[PDB]
């Protein structure tokens, strides 16, 4: 059965940029029809999508943060990386990785990793 | 965003109760994808409704949903200590992929 | 006096032809609208039988007798099928099964453990368990009585009144007919060659009288040629012979 | 309420030829002088009618039912009152109960759960009574009932000279039971054989039962040695017949002819005559039927791969 | 007995029966007049649309002429519109063959993918292959039979 | 606006040339079935006298529009002859006309001293009365409105 996994640094430097992982196991991305996004949410408000990626190597991002964040998949090792760009106070945030379908939206999501900003 | 939604509701324990989320029909569009997710605290949200008045595998035959004009409206019958949790509310768009709302949380006594 | 919604009761009418323009003549009912069949067309439609389903509930409630409506009395009170074939009528109630300070004795089913189908009547009033404890002996913690009686008295406001409500149901053609509607007769003709249409058979020779004798159970008469040479008078049971000018 | 009389005194049935029986008025028309050709279900002319007989002797046991039946029963002290018919008569199938004992005509359609030898009769008294009334212990769930108006019977319990002579048909057109009566007063002929005479029969009633019916029993009316009067009543099957009728000018049927059980019958019908003349006629085909039946297909088999190519990805 | 398989948008899943006249009908999918066998069509939204939409599938917009029933093959040539010679990349008079799809799950009815088989077949002319499914019995001869 | 039944709108068409192509390309046209003609050779014919006609009914009673079926809306407020020529379009309008809070512009007629014959109105608004008194003023027993 899945299990969705979140692995990367909780503290980060505003000028410093970050990275993240998923190391989502029990399915095979590859499969025709499946995909898996991200969705943060900063505390006090409520979430926020970051974006998606297919399992044909077809990817969608926010509408404002295209530059900002880079999705890529490793289907041998089952993982899929982001990466986050010049980040606010403001952006600080639990961030989760879920698969997503088309009738339904989200199904199952990864317990998440707290992400702060500070020196 | 342009989307919304009520955060608190409160009500009586055994009895019904209910919640909406209302947006603009113009960004939802005509096709709805109504979904509710429940949310306690200290481990990630799970789905509750992914269709028009419709629930997975692992049911609980006490949720129930219906999708008005602009809203959609999740409603809990029999209560117990379990709803003192965050659910949100999620359809799809048109001009972007998002949901953006704040959740609703439960108060019951 | 009708019986409650948790409770209601069935009856069957057949061999019977109902003249259906007085119950839509009548001034106080007011729900009128008919999906499987027209709401004039019931003069000319037969049925194997006709379902009627009679019982008071409130006026806030009547417009979820519809297919696919839920509520509490959608749910747990009174139901209907996805694929309804009929129609129902409904009136408001508060003059005849209001008292003057109330009337009481309506009541409806709170709590119960499920859902169950579609016209299925239950009268059992025991304490239904909300929470996940058992409870026995009379009314305590997590389990009260489910059956709460309606408030309804003159006083009211709109929509606290009772609303009587009918149901017309009935089978498309499926059995021999018993239910049909009702026919109309005008004019007579006697011994001339006129367009005239008897018992559904057109005729125009002329009815006459001779020697023979219709036994009780002859109604018709046929000739050499195999054209229609004689009937039975609707209107008189007199001998017929039937001859064209 | 039952008892076991037992003591089955089961003699072999009795069958007779049944000359000129089942005819009837197959149309609600009028027809005068008319040599008119019908198809129908009929009873063919010289048939083997089943024929029971009650005396100590007690013979009315159940019989096996098909496609419509002729009832003739000749009494003179009124013995039988009705009749069973259905096809398990055990409590799961509804079956047909006809009964004319005192007041009415009771008809009805239910499950009843019969014991092994209901009666009416089998009483100590000479003029008897309905002892176990109720033969029926049970009614599961039936809704098909009805009564009517009396019909022609008589009293008391008298032996030989039987004046009276009751012929009924029952016909199944799709599950619609029509019942068809008649009856022949002062009836001179021996009971050992059926009469030589021909009557037109009438038409009663129609009625929806629409179910299963393979087999039928007779109700006629201490049970331990009693000897009882003579009850004679004869059951007659039908199928499809061709037949032609000859109207006269009242407009009664005076007398019919068979069309497919004699070449001299069928040069009689196929002439829309009676008589014929000295010489040669045609006549209908002559054709033979097969046997049995055969199929051939490849012995191969290799499922067909349609799955795949509708599940395909 | 062969099958043929597509996706083609609901709007116009009616050109698919023989008679008919479209885009796809005269340029990418021509059905004979007499025809044996037959199609089924079901909508197919759940799996093959996506939110962000679907651009893989291609449909012939421009041909020289009506092309004959049952044509499969397929040439990616340049077009040219008007009589200006043309050659290299497209442009004015000069409109490129094919053209994308999309489908969003927020389309309406008429715009979502569908998946269309077809069968097609001859009647018993030739030794059968495909046969249906019925027991077999003995080959009796020299008698009166239904065969 | 697309008028009421009882009061159908008549429309000139004259001197212009008529492409029906274009009335193919809106999806919901789901119900288009033509006597005279072939729906598939209207592009090369020409007439003499063009009619329009419009408005809106139930769901259920659009089966009734079909020339011969007798009933409420065929009998009572418009109907067509027998051997009548052309054909009917009708598609779906519930996002434009219906109402959440209820559009309630659009009526028809119920009772009336008899049928009529095709292609003619009937606008006034009389009640009809069925029993043998004398109905006059409002409505009363055995005499109501016929909208
Ligand atoms: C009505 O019920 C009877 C009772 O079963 C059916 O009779 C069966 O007929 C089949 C025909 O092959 C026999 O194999 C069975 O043995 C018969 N039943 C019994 C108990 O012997 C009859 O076919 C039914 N008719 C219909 C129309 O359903
Ligand atoms: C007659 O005896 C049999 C035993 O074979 C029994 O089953 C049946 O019930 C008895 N009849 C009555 C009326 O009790
Ligand atoms: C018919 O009955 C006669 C006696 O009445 C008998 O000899 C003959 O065998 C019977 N035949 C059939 C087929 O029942
Ligand atoms: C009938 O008579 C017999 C003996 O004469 C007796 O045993 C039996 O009880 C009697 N039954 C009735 C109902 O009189």
């Amino acid at each position: 059965q899945i299990t969705l996994k979140e692995s990367g640094p909780t503290l980060v430097k505003p000028t410093q940029t970050l990275t993240l992982t998923c190391n989502f196991s029990g399915f095979s991305l590859n499969t025709y029809g499946v995909g898996v996004g991200w969705i943060r949410q900063p505390p006090g408000k409520a979430l926020e999508w970051l974006a998606l990626i297919y399992w044909d190597g077809d990817e969608r991002y926010g509408p404002f943060f295209k530059n900002k964040v880079t999705i890529a998949k490793d289907t041998s090792k089952n993982q899929v990386v982001l990466t986050m760009t010049n980040m606010d106070p403001v952006d600080t945030a639990t961030y989760y990785c879920a698969r997503h379908l088309i009738p339904t939206i989200f199904d199952y999501w990864g317990q998440g990793t707290l992400v702060t900003v500070s020196s | 965003s342009a989307l919304t939604q009520p955060a608190s509701v409160s009500g009586s324990p055994g009895q019904s109760i209910t919640i909406s989320c209302t947006g603009t029909s113009s960004d939802v569009g005509g096709s709805n994808y109504v979904s509710w997710y429940q949310h306690h605290p200290d481990r990630a949200p799970k789905l509750l409704i992914y269709e028009v008045t419709n629930r997975p595998s692992g049911v609980s035959n006490r949720f129930s949903g219906s999708k008005s004009a602009n809203t959609a409206s999740l409603t809990i019958s029999g209560l117990q200590a379990e709803d003192e949790a965050d659910y949100y509310c999620s359809s799809y768009t048109t001009t972007s992929t998002h949901i953006l709302f704040g959740g609703g949380t439960k108060l019951t006594v | 006096r009708f019986a409650s919604v948790y409770a209601w009761n069935r009856k069957r009418i057949s061999n019977c032809v109902a003249d259906y323009s007085v119950l839509y003549n009548l001034a106080p009912f007011f729900t009128f609208k008919c999906y499987g069949v027209s709401p004039t067309k019931l003069n000319d439609l037969c049925f194997t039988n006709v379902y009627a389903d009679s019982f008071v509930i409130r006026g806030d409630e009547v417009r979820q007798i519809a297919p696919g409506q839920t509520g509490n009395i959608a749910d747990y009170n009174y139901k209907l099928p996805d694929d309804f074939t009929g129609c129902v009528i409904a009136w408001n109630s508060n003059k005849l099964d209001s008292k003057v300070s109330g009337n009481y004795n309506y009541l409806y089913r709170l709590f119960r453990k499920s859902n169950l189908k579609p016209f299925e009547r239950d009268i059992s009033t025991e304490i239904y368990q909300a929470g996940n404890k058992p409870c026995n002996g009379v009314a305590g913690f997590n389990c009260y009585f489910p059956l709460r009686s309606y408030s309804f008295r003159p006083t009211y406001g709109v929509g606290h009144q009772p609303y009587r409500v009918v149901v017309l149901s009935f089978e498309l053609l499926h059995a021999p007919a018993t239910v049909c509607g009702p026919k109309k007769s005008t004019n007579l003709v006697k011994n001339k060659c006129v367009n005239f249409n008897f018992n559904g058979l057109k005729g125009t020779g002329v009815l006459t009288e001779s020697n023979k004798k219709f036994l009780p159970f002859q109604q018709f008469g046929r000739d050499i040629a195999d054209t229609t040479d004689a009937v039975r008078d609707p209107q008189t049971l007199e001998i017929l012979d039937i001859t064209p000018c | 309420q039952c008892v076991n009389l037992t003591t089955r005194t089961q003699l072999p049935p009795a069958y007779t030829n049944s000359f000129t029986r089942g005819v009837y008025y197959p149309d609600k028309v009028f027809r005068s002088s008319v040599l008119h050709s019908t198809q129908d279900l009929f009873l063919p002319f010289f048939s083997n009618v089943t024929w029971f007989h009650v005396i100590k002797r007690f013979d009315n046991p159940v019989l096996p039912f098909n496609d419509g039946v002729y009832f003739a029963s000749i009494e003179k002290s009124n013995i039988i009152r009705g009749w069973i018919f259905g096809t398990t008569l055990d409590s799961k199938t509804q079956s047909l109960l006809i009964v004319n004992n005192a007041t009415n005509v009771v008809i009805k359609v239910c499950e009843f759960q019969f014991c092994n030898d209901p009666f009416l009769d089998h009483k100590n008294n000479k003029s008897w009574m309905e002892s176990e009334f109720r033969v029926y212990s049970s009614a599961n769930n039936c809704t098909f009932e009805y009564v009517s108006q009396p019909f022609l019977m008589d009293l008391e319990g008298k032996q030989g000279n039987f004046k009276n002579l009751r012929e009924f048909v029952f016909k199944n057109i799709d599950g619609y039971f029509k019942i068809y009566s008649k009856h022949t007063p002062i009836l001179v002929r021996e009971p050992e054989d059926l009469p030589q005479g021909f009557s037109a029969l009438e038409p009663l009633v129609d009625l929806p039962i629409g179910i299963n019916i393979t087999r039928f029993q007779t109700l006629l009316a201490s049970s331990s040695g009693w000897t009882a009067g003579a009850a004679a009543y004869y059951v007659g099957y039908l199928q499809p017949r061709t037949f032609l009728l000859k109207y006269n000018e009242n407009g009664t049927i005076t007398d019919a002819v068979d069309c497919a059980l004699d070449p001299l019958s069928e040069t009689k019908c196929t002439l829309k005559s009676f008589t014929v003349e000295k010489g040669i006629y045609q006549t209908s085909n002559f054709r033979v039927q097969p046997t049995e039946s055969i199929v051939r297909f490849p012995n191969i088999t290799n499922l067909c791969p349609f799955d795949e190519v509708f599940n395909a990805t």
